[PDB]
């Protein structure tokens, strides 16, 4: 009664090459970590030091330089006052000002501190902050899974507002990330509606919808959609809810060109390539004028992977075995490839002056040269 | 079960029953209904269906088969066939009992199936004055008229038994509203004079003494 | 002799008052109304009612009190009847 | 060893075909009764139909008397006629002129040949439209030989010259 | 100007319908229009998927493509059954038989996809093959590949702190995951059950005096790989809450003693939901017993956070009392109608009460003839204050028949015959009757009794019988025999449940040719009659009348597979004054029950036996009534009639004793048992009531009293009891359409000498 296996399978690993050397530079650990659970516990960084996360409860405070501490507090209440309490974090560890403010399961934001891994304040919100903080002009931003944009004042938390959004029945865990555009935020939703408001008194100016109909008739709008959008220049590219590419701009936010071919993952702005995944592993590059296939590598097709990043003329993707693919913008074969953790990878690596990082499942760092 | 086009085959399923034995019959023959829903006489093989699952014994699904013939095409010549078997699948399955065989009367169970029947047969004689079966149909109608009132006066008799005095009044009057001819009645009328002398109430007993006397 | 008797009783129940509520000139549908149905009555001849509120606890007596109320063609009433005892054991 | 029955009678006893009559209450003077509820009432019939296994239950058979079925069309008369010669079957004449005809003892076969008759038929087939007569009004059906010309005798017959013509023209 | 409007072979329909879907006829010009038209119309007749148009003038000749015909069904899948999938054929308006094109390949797939989306497996991928059959049909050759189902990830329940979540969903059914150190069987999601889920928290939650809470929200969302959900609640809790008094108002016929004491509220504890419910309920049964079967009840509460305490509500009305007009059966094939109508406690034109027809159908029930009793109290149209219960059975075929006949190896002529069939013909009542006929054995048997010789429940039944057992093996405990007698009785009840029976009997007995044993002759020198020790030719008789008398008390659930209730039973019987034989012996038995689930699938059963024996001054009981056990429900494990004293002999004409195996047996014996009633989780529940399981655990001994071994030194002193036999294992019980059926396997672990093992047994009994 338990023998009863059967799926659709995925390319293992074509053509591995060497056109880079990929090395470890450090890997310390701070435990598990995120396990099998579906989150995004992506690690930042900033003044030489990167501040990692876990499932349950620690934080930490690594040099950027070896992976040494500066201070690894834990977080969960002291006394446990179920079982140690499981924080069950699961929000984008960003940080500014002084300060990693952390999102969790447990309607939390723990706003700490940077100097020692105090808690500045706690605060409770209306569902859980499955998103990942932002900070605009001393407002942090939740997308939540009650589709309530409560902003919070900085220092204190003070809740300055909330705006309720709607959500079918099914959804995924897709949870926006607002983007600051002259106090102008924007972000998705699991309706698939994106809307467009103002922060000083909370108030949504406008409305749209990108794809066909879904529930009992379940659209494409599965993705690993960074629901998260962009804007440049007055114009915005919210790579849909769905996945079916639009353009629009901020007052009317309206349709500028509709590639509507499948499910984003991601994206990147730079000159005039759009790098993305669409939602079976196929890795793409297209124009800002409109959709406009520049080239199609899908070698991983089947093969899940996460969400890409730029680092100097190289395209990265993580995977679900611990390998790297390093990939030139002109399409598209690899430019070399490792294989660095065992666990897996589930989350975005980040990246930013000169130093690419990303976790692991638990081992989390691996600083890759 | 081989396969081909209807006709020979419905023609086999012809030979095989004709000659008596059902069940090879009735495979062909529901085959030929099922492998071609519209066929030749695709309504001539339901009627034959009915007709082998009356002769062999399959009491339910001719019953069913029936209904769906009935409200498939209610209007048809020879749809008064079908109401008089309705019937006899309604009567034999009443008695099926052949323990009667060593010489019990079925008379006292169940009485829903001969109700049914009574019902059918009498739909048909109403709905079909002068067609091939009604004779048949009324002899039946007045045998099940007997059973009904029989079964009735069973209780009335148990339930005088037993004392309870105003239900023996109140079935004893239902079946003198339902079958005043039949024998039961007028032998089960001295069970209402006597329960009308037990509870002291005596011009009652007076009128069904007069009733009683008149016969 | 004295072995055993599930008790038996009989329908159209009553009580000691309500028996004081019904009167001459009302309606069957009033009485009907008043005291439920009559659970027994005549089947023949003029239209008239029987309630009969009898009892056997068994082994110990049999108690009935009974109550035939009368009527009129119109479907009025006429006359009743008050049966409180069985005379006759 | 045992067979010729068991196929056109219905199964079962025959005790009810003795059932007592139904005769009526009786009903002295100055009083009613309570018959006021008719709804189980028996409707009279002259009938009258054999009863019990005397009484045929043989399914009813169409291709009473032709509960006709035609399909319309070129001409037929010049081919049907050979389309007896599909069995190469009596004549008592053959009449082209008005494009039918009628014929003589024709005997079927079922797996009941006392109930298997040597059978004469009117052959009725002309173009009437627009339409095609496939129908016989049976002439001379007897037992064998013993004259009986009753409902379900003259329903069965007919439609075995109903189909065999239609079997006769399917070629 | 047309001349025909030809038709390339419908096949599928007639020509004629075509010539009425053709607008082109006689009586209108013709032109494109017209053409285009009829293109439509024959792809508007639902069986054609290409029609082109050609017209001469007068002339028109055409073209058709035939969709038709379908006749295929195949598969496929693997875990789901293919009689759902035909029902959304239907619903796809598709089926054998039928016009179908290569276009609905995708709506079929889609919806057998969304089938399996509220299935569980959000990864669906079949094949829909369309070969054809020579113009007959085309098939629908339906493979299939459906992807794992995706098995939860967590629950979590957001705004609680009066408990934790483990807690909450442990007391749940969709668990997450399943320990193998508890491991008590399997897991899996469906969305199903989310809603009783949820409800069973709402309530939970209410039960503990947070009145005001409510379930905010909730939502589901879906891994981006369909192998992991997630579901997560919103909830508020409020505070505790406090009763305060009780209300009841309304129309309460006078009863306010039994109702005000009915809603008995300790003064200022927190609230309950559940009790308040229950008690509304309880008082909604009571009303409808003394009548109103159709009570108005209304309750609703009454709340106030000036201090969190609630004082209930509760408005009621009664109705109308007396309802029953005419009580019916459905079922009774061939059972008499007064047989199952004489037990009954609710007597036509009275009063309604409920608790008599419920209590009726109890008792019908445990007279276990049928499958099963189901009431109804249907109201009668149009008046308002009467009823019509019925009670809908269903037979259970239990008497039996048998017979065999053969001549075999030297002598055998056997006319073995045998039938009881209890409750014959439904009549009412039950009757045995056996018989056989070896070369050398003949034996007759034949009892019968009618319960209800009187209406009020008196029974009756007598029985006789004949043994003629030549009974010479071949010369040694051969024990030559023969035996005759009757008995008849009179059972009459005591009360509703418990019972008595008297009656007397008369039985004579003779016979001669057996072994010199010690036992026998123990027993003969008690009679007197100082047989021949030595030798074997020993011969004597007796004839004796006898009175007789046993208790009962049944208060079983069921008739057969009973699942709760008790069920002593007694039986005495001694000698009169003036037979030869004077002595008395008294039995027992008590076949208790419980069920722990209120399923009534789990049940556990102990049971009992006891005996005893005398010899009524100077004499001693006589052997061949003592008592002895083994084989079967006696106890299992052992051989039949294998436990109890063993016979010794005397000293073959050529102590000077000898041991063996023979179960003379003692005159007392005590037999327990335990069991484990269990379902059998691996068969159609539908056909699985006809059967039954269980494990157990046999113990229990039997001995002799009057034995001695103050001369008999050096043997087993079966005078002493504690020697006890035992054994457990497994069996199972079918109510095979043959019959009753069980059978059995164990192991007697703690058996003294000789005991011999069996292990594995069956009965026809």
């Amino acid at each position: 009664f338990n023998s009863e296996e059967d799926v659709v399978k995925m390319s293992p690993l074509p053509t591995v090459e060497n056109q880079f050397t990929p090395t470890t530079a450090w890997s310390t650990s701070v435990g598990s970590g995120i396990g099998n659970f579906y989150s995004n516990l992506h690690p930042a960084l900033a003044d030489n030091v990167v501040y990692a996360a876990d499932r349950a409860g620690l934080v930490k405070a690594l040099n950027a330089d070896d992976g040494k501490e500066i201070w690894s507090v834990s977080l969960a209440e002291k006394d446990g006052w179920f079982s140690k309490e499981p924080a069950l974090l699961s929000g984008g560890v960003t940080v500014s000002g002084g300060h990693v403010y952390i999102g969790s399961e447990k309607a939390q934001v723990y706003a700490l501190n940077t100097s020692d891994g105090t808690v500045a304040w706690q605060t409770k919100v209306a569902g859980e902050a499955l998103s990942r903080p932002v900070v605009s002009d001393g407002l942090v931003l939740i997308h939540t899974s009650n589709g309530q944009l409560q902003a919070l004042n900085e220092a204190d938390g003070a809740v300055k507002w909330t705006v309720n959004l709607d959500m079918p029945s099914l959804s995924l865990r897709g949870e926006s990330a607002p983007t600051t555009a002259f106090g102008a935020a924007v972000v998705g939703g699991d309706n698939g509606r994106v809307s467009a408001v103002l922060m000083e008194q909370g108030q949504m100016i406008w409305q749209q919808r990108i794809s066909q109909a879904t529930g009992s008739t379940e659209i494409d709008r599965l993705s690993d959609v960074d629901t998260t959008p962009v804007v440049v220049n007055g114009v915005v590219f919210a790579l849909a809810y769905n996945g079916n590419l639009t353009a629009l701009d901020l007052r009317s936010g309206q349709i500028m060109w509709k590639r509507e071919l499948g499910s984003v993952n991601d994206f990147i702005v730079d000159g005039n390539r759009i790098y993305l995944v669409d939602q079976n592993d196929r890795v793409m590059a297209l124009t800002i004028d409109g959709g406009v296939t520049l080239w199609t590598q899908s070698d991983l097709l089947h093969r899940l992977l996460t969400s890409p990043v730029l680092y100097n003329g190289n395209l990265v993707v993580g995977d679900s075995e611990g390998y790297l693919h390093w990939i030139n913008v002109e399409d598209g074969r690899f430019v070399a490839q490792q294989k660095v953790d065992s666990s897996g990878f589930q989350t975005e690596p980040v990246a930013a002056d000169g130093k690419l990082l990303i976790q692991a499942k638990d081992g989390t760092v691996y600083s890759i040269t | 079960v081989p396969d081909n086009p209807p006709n020979e085959i419905y023609a086999t399923a012809q030979q095989k029953l004709q000659d008596g034995n059902w069940r090879q019959a009735i495979t062909q023959l529901e085959a030929l209904d099922n492998r071609y829903p519209f066929g030749p006489y695709s309504q001539q093989v339901q009627l034959d269906l009915i007709y082998a699952y009356y002769k062999n014994a399959d009491l339910p699904l001719a019953q069913a088969a029936i209904d769906r013939f009935i409200r498939l095409n209610p209007t048809h010549p020879n749809i008064d066939y079908v109401m008089y078997m309705r019937g006899l699948t309604n009567m034999a399955l009443d008695d099926s009992a052949l323990q009667g065989f060593f010489g019990v009367d079925r008379s006292d169970r169940d009485p829903q199936h001969a109700r049914a029947a009574f019902s059918d047969f009498s739909k048909l004689v109403r709905g079909y004055p002068n067609s091939q079966y009604t004779t048949d149909a009324t002899k039946r109608l007045v045998f099940l008229k007997d059973r009904l009132a029989k079964y009735e006066y069973s209780v009335a008799e148990y339930y005088t038994e037993r004392g309870a005095w105003v239900a023996v009044v109140n079935r004893v009057e239902g079946m003198l509203r339902d079958y005043p001819d039949t024998q039961a009645t007028r032998d089960a009328l001295p069970l209402m004079e006597n329960a009308y002398r037990q509870m002291q109430m005596n011009a009652q007993a007076e009128k069904v003494a007069k009733i009683i006397a008149a016969n | 002799r004295v072995v055993y008797r599930p008790d038996i009783n009989q329908g159209n129940y009553l009580t000691a008052n309500d028996v004081s509520k019904i009167r001459v000139g009302m309606t069957q549908q009033q009485v009907a109304y008043a005291l439920g149905t009559p659970l027994m009555s005549d089947p023949f001849g003029t239209n008239t009612w029987f309630y009969v509120f009898r009892q056997q606890p068994g082994h110990e007596g049999v108690t009935q009190q009974t109550l035939t109320l009368t009527f009129n063609s119109s479907g009025v009433l006429t006359n009743i009847d008050n049966k409180p005892a069985l005379s006759g054991n | 060893s045992s067979d010729s029955r068991y196929k056109r009678q219905v199964s079962g006893d025959e005790a009810y075909l003795e059932a007592a009559p139904l005769a009526e209450l009786h009903a002295p003077a100055g009083m009613i009764l309570p018959v006021t509820s008719g709804d189980y009432a028996i409707p009279v019939t002259n009938g009258s139909g054999a009863v019990g296994k005397a009484l045929d239950i043989r399914p009813p058979a169409q291709p009473g008397d032709t509960a006709s079925l035609l399909v319309e069309n070129n001409t037929l008369w010049p081919q049907v006629v050979s389309v007896l010669q599909a069995k190469n079957y009596t004549i008592t004449q053959r009449d082209d002129a008005g494009q039918t005809l009628t014929t003589d003892w024709v005997q079927w076969n079922r797996l009941d040949e006392d109930e298997q008759y040597r059978g004469r038929y009117q052959i009725s087939v002309k173009p009437q439209g627009y339409q095609q007569a496939v129908t016989v009004k049976l002439l001379n059906l007897e037992q064998a030989g013993k004259p009986v010309a009753d409902a379900a005798s003259m329903q069965r017959y007919s439609t075995e010259m109903m189909n065999v013509i239609s079997a006769g023209l399917d070629k | 100007v047309v001349k025909d409007i030809h038709f390339e072979g419908l096949q599928r329909v007639a020509v004629g319908a075509a010539l009425l879907s053709m607008p082109v006829r006689t009586g209108d010009t013709v032109n494109d229009e017209d053409i285009s038209n009829t293109i439509r119309a024959l792809f508007a007749t639902g069986n054609f998927e290409d029609v082109r148009v050609l017209r001469d003038g007068d002339t028109l000749l055409v073209q058709v493509k035939e969709r038709p015909t379908i006749a295929s069904i195949t598969f496929g899948n693997k875990s789901v059954k293919d009689d759902m999938l035909k029902q959304n054929l239907e619903a796809s308006g598709v089926r054998v038989g039928e016009s179908l094109d290569r276009t609905t390949i995708a709506d079929i797939e889609k919806g057998l996809e969304d089938f399996y989306y509220s299935v569980g497996k959000y990864s669906a991928s079949v094949k829909a093959v369309v070969t054809p059959l020579p113009r007959n049909r085309v098939d629908l050759k339906l493979v299939f590949q459906e992807g794992v189902s995706a098995e939860i990830q967590q629950i979590n329940i957001v705004g609680n702190h009066a408990f934790t979540t483990d807690e909450l969903i442990s007391h749940f059914q969709l668990r997450d995951e399943v320990p193998w150190w508890n491991v008590v069987g399997d897991r899996k999601y469906q969305k199903q059950k989310l809603a009783g889920d949820l409800e069973t928290l709402r309530s939970y939650y209410l039960d503990r005096g947070y009145a005001r809470f409510n379930i905010d929200s909730t939502q589901v969302s879906l891994t981006p790989d369909k192998k992991g959900i997630y579901v997560t609640v919103n909830i508020t809790e409020g505070d505790q809450y406090k009763l305060s008094g009780v209300e009841v108002s309304g129309n309460l016929a006078g009863h306010s003693a039994e109702i005000e004491q009915l809603t008995k509220i300790e003064p200022g504890e927190l609230y309950n939901g559940t009790k308040v419910t229950k008690m509304e309920d309880d008082i909604k049964k009571l009303l409808g017993r003394y009548g109103y079967a159709y009570p108005r009840v209304q309750s609703m509460p009454e709340i106030n956070d000036a201090d969190k305490t609630v004082k209930l509500r509760v408005n009621v009305d009664a109705g109308n009392r007396f309802y029953v007009r005419k009580i019916r059966f459905e079922g009774n094939d061939t059972s008499k109608d007064a047989v199952l109508r004489r037990e009954m406690r609710q007597m036509e034109g009275a009063w309604l009460g409920s608790d008599l027809v419920d209590q009726g159908k109890e008792r019908l029930n445990r007279l276990g003839f049928f499958e099963t009793v189901d009431t109804d109290t249907q109201r009668v149209p149009g008046s308002p204050d009467q009823v019509d219960v019925v009670y809908k059975v269903k037979e259970r075929n239990t008497g039996s028949f048998n017979f065999g006949i053969g001549y075999g190896t030297e002598s055998g002529v056997s006319f073995q015959a045998g039938v009881q069939q209890d409750n014959w013909l439904g009549t009412g009542y039950a009757v045995g009757i056996n018989g056989t006929k070896n070369d050398y054995q003949t034996y007759a048997e034949l009892s019968v009794t009618n319960p209800y010789f009187t209406v009020d429940g008196v029974s009756l039944g007598g029985r006789l019988f004949y043994n003629d057992f030549q009974a010479d093996d071949a010369d040694l405990s051969d024990y030559t025999n023969k035996s005759y007698g009757t008995d008849v009785t009179l059972g009459f009840p005591i009360n509703e449940y418990n019972s008595l029976r008297a009656g007397l009997g008369y039985v004579h007995n003779s016979l001669s040719n057996m072994q010199p044993q010690v036992a026998m002759w123990r027993y003969l020198y008690s009679m007197g009659e100082h047989p021949s020790t030595s030798d074997q030719d020993n011969s004597f008789k007796t004839d004796d009348f006898t009175f007789n008398y046993g208790w009962t008390y049944n208060k079983l659930d069921r008739g057969y597979f009973p699942t709760d209730g008790s069920r002593v039973n007694l039986t005495g019987k001694v000698t009169i004054p003036g037979s030869d034989n004077e002595y008395y012996k008294v039995t027992l038995d008590t076949a208790t029950y419980v069920p722990i689930d209120d399923d009534h699938k789990w049940v556990v059963l102990g049971r009992t036996r006891w005996g005893y024996g005398d010899g009524l001054g100077g004499k001693e009981m006589p052997f061949y009534e003592n008592f002895y056990a083994g084989g079967s429900s006696t106890v299992r494990g052992f051989q039949s009639n294998t436990i109890g004293p063993k016979a010794v002999y005397f000293p073959h004409q050529a102590k000077d004793l000898c041991k063996s195996d023979d179960a003379v047996g003692g005159n007392a014996m005590a037999v327990a048992s335990l069991e484990f009633i269990t379902p059998t989780p691996f068969i159609s529940d539908k056909y699985a009531n006809s059967v039954r399981t269980s494990f157990f655990w046999d113990m229990g001994t039997v001995w002799d009293t009057n034995w001695d071994s103050s001369q008999y030194s050096g043997y087993p002193d079966y005078s002493d009891p504690s020697n006890i036999r035992m054994s457990a294992g497994i069996a199972l019980q079918w109510m095979s359409p043959l019959g009753p059926l069980v059978f059995s396997y164990a192991q007697p672990f703690k058996k003294y000498d000789g005991d011999k093992a069996e292990q594995f047994q069956f009965n026809c009994g």
